[PDB]
Formats: C-alpha cells, structure tokens, sequence
C-alpha cells in the first residue's frame, strides 16, 4: 500500500529501454509531438515565411527558413520525428525543390489522423485510405497542368521557373535575384539545337562565391571560377591579349622523388660540385618544353618547390594553386583541357584557352579572374555574391542551388510542366478528392475525405503569414470553385489563388499574368515522400526506446 | 547453504526457481505476441547512438535490446539460431517455449513431478514427425510451376510488409530464385542472390536486375558510361603503391641518376598493362561499336587511371572479394591472377553495360547477358531504417523459397499444422504411445500449447480467439466422415476459417521441423532446472 | 544473464523479514547454530564445571556457571536459541535446581536428530517418539529411588540434598557452604513434635548478606538480618534490657496531616506565641505513651523528622529507617510483631520480641546486627558471605539460593526423595529406553533409540571435565552395571578414577526425584519445538 509492485518482471530488459505503444494515447502524443516541430516551419512558408536561427554546439548560426535545413541542425528525439526529418532531407536531395511542402503536408496528415483514429479507424484502414487518395491525386495532377517550357533556353521563359521558386527564399527584390541566375544557366547549357543530341546539365556545375561587403545590387555573372589566391612570382594583367594556352598539371612541379628512401649519394667531391648545378638543369629542361608551346598559366595541384618557381618567372607563367580535388576537377570543365601526370610537354590538343586573367580587389582580398567571353565558351560559370551579413550569404547560396535544382528539372521529364502557383494546385485537389470520396462506397471514405482537408493548411498558412484573417479570406476563394464549370469552355477559374497582404480580397486576378507556378516534377515526390512520412508513423503500433 | 560458501552470493531455487523460467518466458513471449501474424504490430528501436531499426523481425528485437534475464537468454540465442539456418521461426519458438512452460507450469503446482512431464514431451513430439510424413505435399520440380512459386514467397511478404511492397517485391524474389535452379540441382543461396542498399526514389519502386551491379564507377571522365559489348576481364591484381619490403630504396649519384632512377616504378606498372594491350589486339575487332572493361579487387594506381583513358576502357577498383566469384557466373568469363597468360576464352560477355550517377556515388550496371548464370536484386528504400526493413523482409523470404526447391514436399500454413496435432494427440491411444500414468498428463500440455499460435494470429486481428476456432473444430468433425480430404486454415480478414491450398498460404518444411525440435530442448531444459545461481571472479 | 530476475515474492512482505523453512535452510542448520552456547554449557556442568565472565552493555561482569543466569544477561539474534533460553528460565522460577540439565539434555536431544532427519524420517513421527518415550522415563524413575526420607527436619538428612547441590557450585567449599543452609533451615523451621499438613516454606526466609573481606570459613549463622545504616540517638543498652518490645510502624513519625497540601493560617498574634509549643507538646503526647509501654524499638519506614527524633533519643528508644518495603516485613518476622501504620499507642499482642542489637563492623562498615538468641524466630535467618571479590560472591549467593530452593522443592509437594548420582542415573536410563524400543515395533524405533543416547552426555561431561578419556571410564561404567550393587554405579572424578568405579553411598551425592521429572518435561518440550517449526520469519533489526 505504502509502495506500488512498480512492474513486476521488468527486469527482462534494461532499465533504459521504455515501451511506447498506440494504446494510452501515445500515438496521441507521438502526433502532438510533431505540432511541436511542425508550428515552427509554418511560420517560415511562402514568400512572407520567417527565417529562423539554430545555433548548435560549436557556435556556427546558420539563418534559413527551409526546413530540410533547420532540421540538420537540431538535436531530434521522439523517434517518430526522425521519420519527419529524415522526409524532408531526401526532397531537398532529390528535386532540390518543394522541401516545406513536405514538412508541412506529412505533419497535417497526422493531424487530421487524430480525429480517425478517435472515430475507431484501425491503423490498417487509414493507411488503405491515404495510399488509395494518393494514387488518385497523382492522376489529376497531370491532367490540371497548363503550358510548358518547349526550348531550353529563353530570356524570358527562365523568369517562369527560377523567379517563383528563389521568391520564397529570402525574397526581396524580385528582378534583382533572377538575373544573376538566370545568367548563369545560359552558360552551362551545351545548346547545340537542331542536333537530336541528349540534354545534360549539372547541378553542382554553377558555384556561389561568399564574398563580404557591397550590395546586392552590385553582384555580377562571372564565366569562370573565382577563387581567393595571392600570384607568388608577379600579379600580370595580361593586357597583350590574343587569349592564351594554359595548362593544368594535377601533380606538384617538383624533381621527381623516389618513393622509397629518397637520398643524396656522393661518393667523391666531383660529383658534389654537379650536383648544385645539375637540379638547376632539370627543370630548366623540363619547363623549356612547356614554355615553348606558348602556356603563359600553369595550374598546380600541390605544393610547388622554389627551384620549380624560379624559371616559371622567367618565361611569365603564372602560377595557381589548387588544393584537394573538386576545386582543380571544374577548372579544366572552363578551358576544355585534360591533365597529365607528367612534368613533360602537354598536348596541344589538350591544352585550354583563357583570353584574360585579372587579380582586382573586391571583398578586400585578391581574386583571380577566369572568366571567360562570347567566343569560345566555358562552363561551370561561377555567381559573385555581396552582401553585408554572411548569415544572409548562406541562405541565398542554398536559394540559389534551388534555382539550379530547378534547371535539373527540365531534362529528365519531357518538359517543364508548370502547374499554378499561390497553392492553386492544393486547392484544386481538395474538390477532386471530396468527390473521389463519394465514388467509393464503405467505411474507407473518412480517409478519403479528411485526405483533401489536410490540403487546406497550404491556403490557410500563406493568408496567415500575410497578415490576413483565415476566416474571411479562405471561404472567399471557394466562390470560384463552387461554380464548378459552365456550359462553355475555356474557364479560367482555375488560376485563383492566395494574395499576400495588399488589398487582400482573394486577388491577384488570375496568376497567368503573375507569371509565378509551381513545378510537376516537384509536386509528385513531395506529395508521395511526405504521405509515407506520415504512413510509416501511422503504421507503428509500438515504439522503443534505449537509454532515454 | 550458499552463504557459508560465498560471503556475497544470490541464488533462487525450488518454487523461487519455477517462477523464473514461467514469468521471464512470459514476458518475452508478450512482446512477440502482437508480432505473429500478417496484422501483427510495427516495431521501432532507437539506441543512444541515435540508430532507428524499423522491423517486424523478432530477431533483431532480441539482438538490439539487451536481456537481463538468464532465462530469456537461452529463447534469444535459440529463436537467433532458428533464423540462421531455416531463415524463419525467430517468432514461433518463443511462443512455443513460452506457452509449454506455462501449459506445463499448471501441474507443477498440482504436484507432478517436472521430468515426467519432460519425457511427455518427447512421445508428443515424435508422433508429428511420424504425422508430418504423411501431413506433407509432395511437389515435383519438374513442372516448373511459376504460379506455384509465387504465392509460397507472399507468405513471408505479407507478414512483415503490406500488399503494396508484397506485389512489387513477389515477382522480384520469383526472378531470383528461378536462376538459382538448375540441371544440378544445387542451390546456393549467398552468391546467386544479395541485397544492395542504395537510396532512390522511392521504396515501392525496387526493380529487378538480371546482372551483376557494383558500387563503383569510373573515376576518369573520357571512360566510356555505357558500353555495347564489353568483355569483363577479371584482374585480382593490384597495380600501385606496394609495402616495398621495409623500404630500402635508391641512391643516386648525380642529379640525372634521380629522375633516371625515378622512371623504374612506372616500370612495374606498366609491365603488366602492356599484356592487356596485348589482350585488346585480339578484340580489336568492331572496336567503337564494342568495348573492353577492367574490373579490379583491389584499389588502383591513379597513375595508371590515364593509361585506360585513352584506350576507352572502364577501369573499377576496391570492389568487394565476393563479387569476384561471381563475375563467372554473370558474365560467363574465367577469373586471371597472372596476367602473363591471357587469352580471350576467358574473358566475358555482356549486352549492355551502363553507370547511373547519383550524387557523390557512382554505380556500374551491367545485364542483357546470353546464358546469366546469377543476378541481383537492388533494395531502393527512403530513409536508412526503410532499407534495413526491405533487408530483412527479403532475405527472409530468400531462405522460404530456397528451402522449397531443396525438397520435394512443402507444408500448408495458415496454422493448418498445429490445429491438426491436436486432435491427433487427444484421440490418440496411449498404449500405442510409450507414455503412460502421470506421462500421459505431460502430452496434453504439450498439444494444448500448439493451439495458441492460431489463437495469436486472431488476437491482432480483435476477433476472439475463442469463437473463431469453433468453427475449425466442427469442420474438421464431418470432414472425415464425408471422404474427403481438405486442410482448414485461418482467415483474419473476415474472421473465419480458410483452405491454405486454394488461398496460397504455405510454410516452409525445414522450418517447423526445427522449431518444434528446437522449443522442445529449451522447454525441457528450464523445466528441469531447480535453481538458478550466480557465482563468478570479478 | 548478468541480473537475477529478483523474484516476484520481493515485492511481497518487505525486505527486512527474511526466512527459513523446509529445505529452504534450518535441518540440522540451526541445530548446528546453539552448538557454540551448548559448548559454552558443557564446560560449566559439573563440581569441575568452568565460569564464564559476561559483561553487559551496562558494565556490570556476572560470573557463574549457572545457565540460566548466563543466558539471561546475553543478548541472542538467533531466535531458536531463546526457546532454549526461556526453557531454562522456567527450571530457575519454579524449581531453582537444574538449569544446567535442561539446556544440555534439550541440546543433545537436536543433536542426534541429526542422524533421524539425515535418514528421511519426518519431524512429525519425531515428536511421536519423544513422547512416548518421555512418558516411560517418569515412570521407571520412582523404582530406582532408593533415599526416601520422612523426616526433612534433622540436619544430617540434609547431607544428602543441600550438600549434593553445593558440591557442584563452588566445589572449593563443602562444609563451609553446607553448614551455612543447613543452620539457617533449621532456624526458619519451627520446632514442634510432628509438624503436617505440609508446612508453609518461602525463598524469602533464608537471605544472604554479602561483605567484602575476610575468609569464607570465618562466616557464620545469624537468625536475625543485618542491614547497612546508621544508627542515630544513642549507643545500644547491650543485654541490659534484655528482651526489648519492639514497634514496626509503616507510616512515618510525625503530627498528621492530610494528604492535600495544607499550611499555617495565622489570624493573630495571640496564636503565633503557642505555634512553637503547640506542634511540641502535640507530637510528644503520642510519643509519651509508647514509652510507657516499654517499647525500645520504633521502626518507621519513611523518613522521620527531627521533632520526633529529639523526644525518642532521650528515653533511648531506637529509630531505625528501613527505606526498603520489602526489607520492611522480614524484621517484623524475626520480632514476631505486626506492622502498624497507625501511631496511637502500642498494645502488647502487636509488639514483638528482640534479644539484643548491637552495631558493628563486619568488613569495616557499619551495621546494626538483628541477631536474637533464646528468642522465637518464624521463617526469617541470614548468611553473612567473606570473601576477597565481589564476581566470586555472585554465585555463591546464587548457589544459596539454589540450595535454598531445594529446600522448597522438597518441603511443598509430598517429597522430592533422592536418586543416585555422577552419572548413575543417566546410564540407568539409558538401558531402560533401549528395551523399551524392542518391545513395541514400529518406525518409533529410529526416535527411541537416539533418544537414550542423548543421556550419554552427563556422565561423560564429569570425565571430559576431569581430564579423563570417554572412551575407556565411560565403556568400562556400561559393564559395571552387569547383573542392589549395580545401580550404584557411577563416575569418578580423581586421580584414582582410573578404576573409574567409586561408591557413591560412600559421599553421598544424590538428586532429587522432583527435579528430574520437572528438567526431563522442559528439555524434551523446548527440543520438540525446534523440530516443530517448519519456517522462520524474521524481521529488520
Ligand atoms: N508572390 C507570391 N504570391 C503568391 N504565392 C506565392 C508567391 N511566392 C511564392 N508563392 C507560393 O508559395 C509556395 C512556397 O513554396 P516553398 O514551400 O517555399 O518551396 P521550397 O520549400 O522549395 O522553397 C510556392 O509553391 C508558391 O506557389
Ligand atoms: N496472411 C496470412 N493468413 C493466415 N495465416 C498467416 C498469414 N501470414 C502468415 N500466417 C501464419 O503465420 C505463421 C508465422 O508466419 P511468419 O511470421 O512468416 O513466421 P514467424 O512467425 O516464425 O516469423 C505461419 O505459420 C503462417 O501460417
Ligand atoms: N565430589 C564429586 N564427586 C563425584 N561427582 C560429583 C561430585 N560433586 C558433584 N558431582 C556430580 O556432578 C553433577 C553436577 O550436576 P548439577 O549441574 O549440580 O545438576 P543440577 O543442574 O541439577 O544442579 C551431579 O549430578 C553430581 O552427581
Ligand atoms: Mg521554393
Ligand atoms: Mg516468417
Ligand atoms: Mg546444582
């Protein structure tokens, strides 16, 4: 009476390890759980979202409104928030696109999952009713699409894509952010129209240089790389033009060592005296050869001796050090050239062109300039980015990497396939599935039907981080979707969608002259990763835990 | 007695004992009670280090989790043991050790003495060998029945994943396996079939690949990505930095002599590449249109990676030794050590050969092979557990599968086998039995503890157990007075019995052979022990 | 593996009680326990028997032999052993003799139990063979009584009971101890031509005043009681007033008040001049009559004050204070008078009779001697002891009243008779257990037969106690008792022993007949219920 049996035989196992089942409302808690995490991502979606600061343990602040970033980050413990976490992470990897889509669709799902499983839906038939809405949700998003991309590149056409999606991350000037993207993706396309050849693009070929001070409005689009390196020798601006041959050398210009036991043998005094002067013959000899061939630049992968930098200041070659491997893999992308081991002469039909090569100063430091011209095109074009924060030069590289990622999107499918933005798309869904659910009779349409619901957050979220009442707004936009469709066609109805502040009142008449949608290819992986987030959770009858 | 012969000791026995092995087997077994059965509970385990292991397999429950319980102990290395070799049965014998100790625990406490309650088990036990003969249906190989295949495979699918992830995955295992038979009959199930984990896409969207795939790729990029026809040479030797034998060196007089001396260790290297040069001039012929590639155990030289270049030969090195056996099978080659004496019969054969680069990794795919005498199966999955959780659902049903083609016979499921036991027991006579007097007692605790495992499947189900079998026993009733023969299963779905034959439920013969041999030993074991002690230098 | 699974019972009771039961410890365990405290008794049975020191956590060192004092100032956790304690506390309260028997006989008889449970005899057919052998003992023991007595009134037939008794106790001393009991059982004793119907016998008429100093042989016998105090007044008239009529008053001398708390009221001054003769003359009129009656003695319990000190120290009548109560109503027996609590005036059936009292120092300090000769004296004496320490007086008081009791034990019931003693008893018995288990067949044979071995203990404790080997005087007794001369039969404790057959008619050593009955009832008892009792339960601290 004084003591309770405190659970008798639970010394099968250690006294760290906790049971979590379904029962005694903890998969109550478990979906309480993520409105803990999934409130803090609701504020930071859309263009009007709130950036948010996570420090971790070795002091580095990393300000973003994404939420497959902010959940790097955080230290997670209810296991069933992995699952959420872990969802988000795979969107970003993937389409690099539509990553607080998921966070916020797989978080209401549990949330409406509360009020069926409060009803005495089994944990069997809520996931039939999710898997069975989905497969027809990925139906009608193929059939309300509009327009397309067509060519691959246009001035015009890549303020349809890029725009829309860097508007949500860190949006300010609108015109200002597209630019400098739009730029460089011109670059990096291989164009060759007419051809029949098989598009390809590289997601890690453009590169966002992080460099302090200025503003915004003072970035530029430079061709080729950037880096921060000081020329040893001399600084040369190369003003006498007709480009230049460069050559890139992955290994150190060095004397070759011996790998084993590299040692100085002398026996007598005469091979002494030759000896000081016979090192100085073998790299004159070797970088005659290079000098010859008319290379003003060299690039080096390692460490370079002074003996090899001596002549190399004699004939005017400059010298770049490029240290680790993907830093020297993207020059030779820039100049079309090819390394070799050997300190020999290169190949002439190995060797790169580089027109002008300047060291000026920009952040206060000097830069080597690689950027290319009209003629004799490069890739893998590099964006300098000023700013006065470097916590807003974080984001805006990832904000940028988005728009890239966006670029990837137009090769694999058959196009662009643009759907409407200002979460038009969600909305749509929400009609098609209400009378999806009527169609199936049994006890499978509560599922059916409170899968739509969860499509709500989207308009609700984007009105109330604008400053507007969800309640006088929302049941406005549905004046346009309970007309339904007239005895005519060609209903333009379907363009409505969510206003941020201004005058309010629905607004922005229809989006098509907004020019701002959404991506295809997007909304099928973050309607299926952010379903089976919430599925697997769902699904999970009993949870344990070790240690804690 | 014990503390006279140990200052600090503890000990239990006699009633003190009893309760150990009747309560921890009671515990244990309630944790995998809601994890028999295709409706059974999803468990996840979250260690400190932050790992998430998401299975319904109750082998690792017991390896991730450690037990305190001695008693316990001797069930986890038994039902670990079980999967091993039959791949199934972690779940069954901790409930058939469970239930027997507690059927048995009964008349313990009326006074029956443990090892004439033992040695019942024993006589029981040897009566379903003699009935399984005869419980058993023969299956002929020689029709080469795909159908037949298919609905043995779903009976482990279904329980540890739904029916969305058990049609993708049910002709996948069906195509792995049908490799695996051949004229010799000989199954081997670790080279023909593997599990890759690599995560794309989505997990319902696995597919099966008729070849061989490996975690490399070419690391120079003028290496072709995708060859027509390429001949795989198998290379175990390894050209770069050796160990140099303690690293004695060289020494060089004058400043030439240096770079004279520092051209001898591309010497080596390039010895051994001039004999694959060598080996192209023979398959010279309808060079673009074909291709020749190397595929290396060990790690190699990136000096050399440029050599390979410009030749248009795919060069992999650090793959695993595994895969080295099976490049004979895939391709259809022979494996070269030396490569002093080559020649083009033992090189091999492929249709297409292709990389897919996703993210930092890179991938070589090879299939469309003439006679494939193995292949692969490639695990996509979203989230790290998600792949363990395809892992253990297929190479559970690999070793279902397998067992099936090893002999000729093959056992209902849907709890046919033990429903059929106990009827046999309870009408058996017992002077055709070796058992008799208080013996006779220990037999019916051993028939009773079968009935639990169809009542098990029903308690996840919410049906009551109880009322769902009284429908099995009165079929079974006019079944033998109507001459005819029909096995009655278990159906969860509308709560009423079934026939394992025409729905496709079937189990394997290795399985429950060793289960019920298996739970009997550690039974019989924990009811013959008295006390439990612990004593040890520390 | 690494933890127990701690039993479900754990959580049941608490986890001070702890327990023993049936093969769950105890068997022949706990019998193995009382084995260091029966060790402890072995060596103090006997005249040759070996004290032990015992210090409290008070402080104060008792040092006897006896058993039962012994065990009472220990303080035992094993709780089997208070059963033992307790059964010899019982032989102390009622008998007084034996305490050594019943806690070596009642230890040996868990002893060869050991060899009965070891063969799976149940402890339910134990008790069976214990009781039924228990009941043939009593009554073979009237047969063998060879010392039946009528008389318990000449000195010398007290030889063969108090002396027997003291020649245990303080061996060092036989007619020293024995004249000192037997002198002051005949003073108590009244004498008369035949005295029946059982006289009245108490332990409280024989007492002992212990002094320190002198040699124990120069102690003596005195019929009256002597009392440590100081007298005040007056030096004693000696043999002047020859018998003095002496007056026991309970309560004390002085005006009498009442029991509420009163005080002075004083109105005038008229009443102030006669307050200090007024409680002077008050007092003296009850003073003045006891003098009258020529009373010599006032005895008041209670303190006296000094208004009534000053009138009785002129007429020299002795005032003595006697705080003790208990102290209060042995001098009123030596006199013969009876206590008054009133004052008034003594009337002469209630005063009694004192032939002198004198004040002197036995070991250096003061005190009244109550000694009356050609008086009469009912049940009232005392033993003034002399010895060197106070721990070797403590049982030699203790073997007083040993003797004492054996006194009491004898005179109560119709009588304790005699039987022979130095283990002439014990092996008589032994063959009388021994045929009684061949004549009634049965498995009540196991217990009958381990029940006469356990009588093997107390003759052999006399030779192991006189550095002799049991196994040659003790074979060697079995054969004397061949065939009265054979019931004779006993051990010898000398250097002459190595005959190992000494007459014992020639000292007279015997027991008495009650004794035996009443030890063999309690030892048999308290080693049935440690067979009796399946489980222990403990409990914290
Ligand atoms: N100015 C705007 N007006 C209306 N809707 C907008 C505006 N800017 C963005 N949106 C909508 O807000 C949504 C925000 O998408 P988001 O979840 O931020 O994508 P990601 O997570 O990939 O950055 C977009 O789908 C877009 O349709
Ligand atoms: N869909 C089903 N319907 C009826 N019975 C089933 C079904 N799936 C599995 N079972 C039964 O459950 C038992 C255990 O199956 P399984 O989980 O594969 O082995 P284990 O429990 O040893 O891991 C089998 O004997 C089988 O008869
Ligand atoms: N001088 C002696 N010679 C031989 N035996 C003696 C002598 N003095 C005592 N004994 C024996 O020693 C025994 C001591 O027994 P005791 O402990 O006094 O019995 P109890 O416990 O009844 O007092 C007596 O039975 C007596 O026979
Ligand atoms: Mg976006
Ligand atoms: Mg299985
Ligand atoms: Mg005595």
């Amino acid at each position: 009476s004084l003591r309770l049996p405190q659970n008798p035989n639970a010394g099968l196992f250690k006294q760290g390890y906790n049971s979590y089942s379904n029962a005694d409302g903890q998969i109550i808690k478990s979906i309480a759980a993520i409105r803990e995490l999934h409130q803090m991502c609701l504020t930071s979606m859309g263009p009007c979202g709130r950036n948010k600061i996570i420090v971790n343990h070795l002091g580095k602040i990393i300000i973003t409104n994404d939420a497959a970033t902010m959940l790097r980050e955080l230290d997670i413990v209810h296991p069933a928030v992995k699952v959420l976490v872990m969802a988000t992470e795979q969107q970003k990897i993937d389409m690099g696109d539509g990553t607080n889509l998921v966070m916020i669709l797989a978080g209401e799902l549990l949330n409406v999952s509360e009020k069926l499983i409060s009803m005495g839906l089994s944990a069997v038939e809520i996931i039939q009713g999710y898997n069975m809405a989905r497969k027809f949700t990925l139906k009608e998003l193929d059939e309300m699409v509009v327009g397309e991309i067509t060519d691959k590149n246009d001035k015009n056409e890549l303020l349809k894509m890029i725009k829309p999606v860097i508007s949500s991350k860190k949006y300010g000037s609108e015109d200002i952010l597209s630019e400098l993207v739009s730029e460089a993706v011109s670059h990096v396309l291989p164009v060759a129209q007419q051809a029949g050849e098989i598009p390809y693009f590289n997601v890690d070929s453009i590169r966002v240089v992080k460099i302090m001070g200025g503003s915004l409005s003072n970035s530029t689009v430079i061709k080729g790389m950037v880096f921060n390196r000081e020329p040893e020798g001399h600084v040369k601006s190369l003003s006498e033009d007709k480009k230049h041959k460069v050559a890139v050398f992955t290994c150190p210009l060095d004397i070759a060592n011996t790998e084993t036991k590299g040692t100085v043998l002398l026996h007598n005094a005469q091979e002494m005296l030759d000896f000081s002067k016979g090192e100085e013959k073998q790299i004159d000899a070797m970088m005659k050869e290079i000098a010859d061939m008319g290379v003003e630049c060299i690039v080096a992968g390692a460490g370079v001796g002074e003996l090899a930098l001596h002549y190399l200041n004699r004939y005017g070659i400059l010298v770049l050090k490029v240290p680790s491997k993907f830093e020297l893999r993207r020059l030779c992308r820039v100049c079309g050239a090819t390394p070799l081991p050997r300190l020999g002469a290169p190949t002439p039909e190995e060797l790169g062109l580089v027109e002008t090569v300047k060291t000026m100063e920009i952040g206060g430091d000097r830069v080597t300039v690689f950027k290319q011209e009209q003629g004799e095109i490069s890739r893998t074009s590099t964006i300098i980015l000023r700013g006065a924060t470097q916590n807003n030069l974080d984001d805006i590289e990832r904000a940028i990497d988005d728009g890239v990622a966006a670029v990837k999107g137009l090769m694999k499918p058959s196009g662009g396939k643009l759907l409407p933005g200002a979460g038009a798309t969600e909305i749509e869904l929400i009609s098609r599935i209400t009378k999806y659910g009527e169609r199936t009779p049994g006890l499978l349409q509560l599922a059916i039907k409170q899968f739509a619901v969860a499509f709500e957050v989207v308009p609700r979220t984007l009105a109330e981080t604008a400053g507007l009442d969800v309640n006088e707004v929302l049941p406005n936009l549905y004046a346009a979707h309970n007309v339904t469709e007239p005895g005519a066609v060609k209903t333009d109805h379907l363009y409505k969608g969510v206003d941020i502040d201004g005058e309010s009142d629905e607004g922005v008449k229809d989006i098509r002259e907004e020019n701002i949608y959404d991506m295809l290819a997007t909304k099928k992986f973050a309607i299926n990763v952010a379903t089976e987030a919430a599925t697997t959770v769902l699904s999970i009858d009993q949870i344990i835990m070790a240690k804690k | 007695s014990l503390q006279l012969l140990n200052p600090k000791a503890e000990s239990l026995r006699r009633d003190a004992a009893l309760k150990v092995n009747v309560t921890s087997a009671e515990g244990l077994q309630s944790v995998l009670e809601t994890n028999l059965g295709p409706k059974g509970t999803l468990k996840m385990l979250v260690d400190g280090a932050g790992n998430i292991k998401l299975t319904k397999d109750g082998k690792v429950l017991l390896t991730e989790m450690q037990i305190q319980s001695p008693t316990a102990v001797l069930i986890a290395r038994a039902a670990a043991a079980q999967d091993e070799i039959t791949g199934d049965g972690t779940t069954t014998v901790v409930c058939l050790v469970g239930e027997l100790l507690r059927q048995a625990h009964r008349f313990i406490q009326e006074g029956v003495h443990p090892r004439i309650i033992t040695d019942g088990f024993e006589i029981a036990r040897k009566e379903s060998m003699k009935f399984l003969d005869e419980f058993k249906i023969s299956k002929t190989n020689l029709s080469n029945d795909r159908e037949f295949l298919l609905q043995v495979a779903r009976s482990s699918l279904l329980t540890k994943v739904d029916a969305d992830l058990t049609e993708v995955l049910t002709p996948i295992v069906t195509d792995a396996v049908l490799s695996v038979y051949d004229a010799q009959a000989d199954n081997l199930d670790l080279h023909m079939v593997e599990i890759m984990q690599m995560q794309h896409l989505s997990p319902k969207d696995t597919t099966f690949i008729k070849g061989l795939v490996l975690d490399h790729g070419g690391r120079h990029p003028d290496m072709p990505t995708r060859v027509k026809n390429a001949y795989v040479l198998i290379l175990n030797v390894s050209l770069e930095y050796e160990k140099t034998e303690v690293n004695s060196g060289f020494f060089y007089s004058s400043a030439d002599q240096r770079d004279k001396l520092a051209a001898s260790e591309r010497k080596f290297v390039d010895a051994k590449l001039k004999k694959i040069i060598d080996l192209k001039n023979e398959v010279c012929g309808m060079d673009p249109d074909k291709g020749f590639v190397i595929i290396n155990q060990k790690g190699i030289d990136p000096m050399s990676l440029d050599v390979f270049a410009k030749h248009n030969i795919l060069a992999l090195r650090r793959a695993k030794r595994r895969n080295m056996e099976r490049l004979q099978l895939v391709t259809g080659g022979e494996a070269q050590n030396s490569v002093e004496d080559l020649s083009p019969q033992i090189l091999g054969f492929s249709g297409l050969v292709y990389q897919e680069t996703i993210g930092e990794e890179k991938f070589t795919y090879v299939t469309e092979n003439t006679d494939p005498k193995s292949c692969t199966i490639l695990i996509k999955g979203s989230t790290h557990y998600a792949l363990a959780q395809t892992k253990d659902a297929v190479r559970d049903g690999l070793r279902a599968v397998a067992n099936v083609l090893k002999d000729k016979n093959i056992i209902p499921g849907a709890g046919a086998f033990y429903i059929a036991l106990s009827r046999y027991l309870r009408s058996a006579n017992m002077n055709k039995l070796g058992a008799k007097g208080k013996t006779k007692t220990g037999i019916e605790a051993f028939a009773e503890a079968l009935l639990v495992i169809p009542k098990t499947l029903v308690k996840n189900s919410g049906f009551d157990p109880l009322d769902v079998l009284a429908m099995v026993e009165d079929e079974l009733d006019d079944a033998q007075d109507s001459d005819e023969t029909r096995y009655v299963g278990v159906d969860l779905n509308i709560g009423d019995s079934c026939d394992p034959t025409i729905e496709g439920i079937w189990d394997s013969y290795r399985v429950l052979r060793n289960a019920i041999t298996g739970a009997t030993g550690i039974a019989s074991n924990l009811l013959l022990c008295d006390e439990l002690l612990r004593a040890g230098r520390s």
